[PDB]
């Protein structure tokens, strides 16, 4: 393609965790640079990542304006060092991304067990309610703030002295479980949005033990 | 970690993996079960990808599995908070902030301009009519 | 217009109605007191040039309410590259015989700078299209001016609707899901785009396969390609003749 002045991007991919949302694509800049646009399905197109050699574009600040909207992005190619040479109609070559709905598709980050507290045969296990990239006024909202009742946590726990695994689930960030006295237990959790069809679960948290 | 004679002692997660760095084998001696050990190890051995301080411009780094996330201050964006929101004041970026027309210039800030029948305000970006019926306004609604 | 609503009187104040021998022909767009932009194809079959009239301030074709201003069209200027019966270069610049009076009901639409149009107006998703043309493909024309908001697509995304048929002098807008479109008799009317409080001319109703057909879009003359051509003509010393071909570019 030594007679073409640009080639269209491809393999456009949404990388999104806790609403930090970056579009990635191919190819590495080869005699060309890129600009991205993003819109909601019925909204205006906004340009981002102007005339960049990057093969990524952070779109977090746009998608957190309404995490329940469905966003479309596209990546334009421009001849390097000659970025206004976009053909007779003013339309550079581009490719379209998949649609992306942040609320339904952003990955849940790996959780952290904040604490556990035992009194006799009962233990509280508390999960950290960590921050997302969604802003409200001047503040970052937590996972619970964003998802409300749609978010649950699951606990995987075991006694070191036994081969079985036990599970529990909570609608909050806290579990109250029964344990045998004199046994050391270990714990891991996962964040889950049961109503999702894809990316329903986070990875397991680090393991914490009595 | 292993020092002479320590391994005569029962394993201890606190002593060996929290107060010290433990190898896979040392963790294995604590948890016994292969799958339990792996579940511990995938996080314990991952490393802190924030250790390289990847978040710029006063951002805050949150470690993940084999990755991190940067929380940026309000004027910044980017994977690493490397982008300042008003660092490409060019006509293709939201019209340069101009209400009507925009021109990029070599070696000067962009300028905003207005259509015939309008004049540019002191703010350097906004336009106001200089005639009774300027183009592109709907007088029956703006009365 | 298919699937639109009545444009309340005065809310589309740059709309022009063209009549030949008192009969409805096409729309147009007022861009100042003497000049109207329309579609070249509106003139392909005219023989009675002296009876070509432009009406400003029109709304309801069944009654004269007094806000209408009627003008003989003194000259129709088309691109030298336009060929009757073919889609490309579907634009005309009309000189009225006497200026209209700007009023609450008669206002010009802004002719944007080309750069602004390509860089900014082209990325406003929706724009208004208006006219007295057919309410359904092959159906009846409208007695009250109709208006519809249509979303724009870039030509790469329209290519499959009209393979090899969308030139750089055209663009697509409308709904591939069907049911809303401009239609026959709306030609020459404005595709008008709002930006930060002001309306600009971005397209001219031109052609389509049927109207409001699934899988297709309306096709509009891409006005950004003609800004300089129109501006030069409006400054030019008038030449004789009712129909004038002027070099393009
Ligand atoms: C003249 C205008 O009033 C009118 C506008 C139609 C807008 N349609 C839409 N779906 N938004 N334009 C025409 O009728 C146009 C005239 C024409 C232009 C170029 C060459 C020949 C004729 N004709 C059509 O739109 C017409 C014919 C057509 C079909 C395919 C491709 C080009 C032209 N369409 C018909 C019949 O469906
Ligand atoms: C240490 O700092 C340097 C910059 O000086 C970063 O490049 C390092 O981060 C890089 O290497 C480790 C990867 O984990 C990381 O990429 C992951 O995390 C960030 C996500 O945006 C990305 O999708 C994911 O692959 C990479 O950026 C940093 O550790
Ligand atoms: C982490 O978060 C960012 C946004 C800044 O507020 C930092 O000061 C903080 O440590
Ligand atoms: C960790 N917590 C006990 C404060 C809830
Ligand atoms: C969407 N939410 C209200 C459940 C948080
Ligand atoms: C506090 N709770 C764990 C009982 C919900
Ligand atoms: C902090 N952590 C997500 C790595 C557990
Ligand atoms: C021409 N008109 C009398 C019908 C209004
Ligand atoms: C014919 N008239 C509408 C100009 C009065
Ligand atoms: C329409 N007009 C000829 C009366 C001006
Ligand atoms: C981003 N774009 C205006 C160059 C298309
Ligand atoms: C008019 N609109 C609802 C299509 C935006
Ligand atoms: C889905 N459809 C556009 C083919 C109707
Ligand atoms: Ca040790
Ligand atoms: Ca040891
Ligand atoms: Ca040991
Ligand atoms: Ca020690
Ligand atoms: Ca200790
Ligand atoms: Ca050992
Ligand atoms: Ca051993
Ligand atoms: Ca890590
Ligand atoms: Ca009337």
């Amino acid at each position: 393609s030594g007679t073409t002045n640009t080639v269209a991007a491809y393999n456009l991919t949404w990388k999104s965790t806790n609403f930090k949302t970056i579009l990635e694509w191919e190819p590495k800049p080869v005699n060309q640079v890129y600009t991205v646009q993003i819109s909601t399905k019925s909204g205006d197109w906004k340009s981002k990542c102007f005339y960049t050699t990057d093969t990524e574009c952070d779109l977090t600040d746009e998608i957190v304006k309404d995490v329940k909207q469905t966003y479309l992005a596209r990546v334009f190619s421009y001849p390097a060092g000659n970025v206004e040479s976009t053909g007779s109609a003013g339309e550079p070559l581009y490719e379209n991304s998949p649609e992306f709905t942040p609320y339904l598709e952003t990955n849940l980050g790996q959780p952290t067990i904040q604490s556990f507290e035992q009194v006799g045969t009962k233990v509280n296990v508390t999960v950290e309610d960590e921050r997302t990239l969604v802003r409200r006024n001047n503040t970052f909202l937590s996972l619970r703030d964003v998802f409300g009742k749609d978010l649950i946590y699951t606990l995987y726990y075991w006694k070191s002295s036994s081969s079985g695994k036990k599970t529990a689930k909570t609608n909050t960030n806290e579990f109250l479980i029964d344990v045998d006295k004199g046994e050391n237990y270990c714990f891991s959790v996962q964040a889950v949005i049961p109503s999702r069809t894809v990316n329903r679960k986070s990875t397991d948290s680090p393991v914490e033990c009595m | 970690a292993n020092a002479f004679l320590e391994e005569l002692r029962p394993g201890s997660l606190e002593r060996e993996c929290k107060e010290e760095q433990c190898s896979f084998e040392e963790a294995r001696e604590i948890f016994k079960d292969a799958e339990r050990t792996k579940l511990f190890w995938i996080s314990y051995s991952d490393g802190d990808q924030c250790a390289s301080s990847p978040c710029q411009n006063g951002g805050s780094c949150k470690d993940q599995l084999q990755s991190y996330i940067c929380f940026c201050l309000p004027a910044f964006e980017g994977r690493n908070c490397e982008t300042h929101k008003d660092d490409q004041l060019i006509c293709v970026n939201e019209n340069g902030g101009c209400e009507q027309y925009c021109s990029d210039h070599t070696g000067t800030k962009r300028s905003c301009r207005c259509h015939e029948g309008y004049s540019l305000l002191a703010d350097g970006v906004s336009c106001t009519p200089t005639v009774e019926y300027p183009c592109g306004k709907i007088p029956i609604l703006e009365k | 217009i298919v699937g639109g609503k009545v444009c309340p009187k005065g809310e589309c104040p740059w709309q022009v109605l063209l009549l030949v021998n008192g009969a409805q022909l096409c729309g147009g767009t007022l861009i100042n007191t003497i000049w109207v932009v329309s579609a070249a194809h509106c003139f392909d079959k005219i023989k009675n040039w002296r009876n070509l009239i432009a009406v400003l301030g029109e709304h309801d074709l069944s009654e004269h309410d007094g806000d209408e201003q009627s003008r003989r069209v003194a000259q129709v200027i088309i691109p030298s590259t336009y060929v009757p019966g073919t889609t490309n270069h579907d634009i005309a610049l009309l000189r009225l015989h006497q200026p209209v009076v700007l009023t609450d009901h008669v206002v010009p639409l802004c002719l944007p700078e080309r750069t602004f149009s390509e860089r900014t107006l082209a990325f406003v998703r929706f724009s208004l299209v208006s006219g007295w043309g057919q309410l359904l493909d092959r159906g009846a024309t409208a007695l009250e001016l109709m208006v519809l908001n249509v979303p724009r697509v870039m030509t790469q995304d329209c290519e499959a609707s009209y393979p090899g048929k969308i030139t750089e002098y055209m663009f697509c807008a409308g709904y591939s899901d069907g049911s809303k479109d401009s239609c026959k008799g709306d030609s020459g009317g404005p595709h008008a785009t709002h930006y930060r409080g002001t309306w600009y001319l971005t397209g001219i109703v031109s052609w389509g396969q049927g109207c409001a057909t699934v899988g297709h879009f309306g096709v509009y003359t891409r006005v950004s390609q003609y800004i300089e051509w129109l501006q030069k003509l409006m400054r030019s010393e008038p030449r004789p003749g009712v129909l004038l071909r002027a070099p393009f570019p």
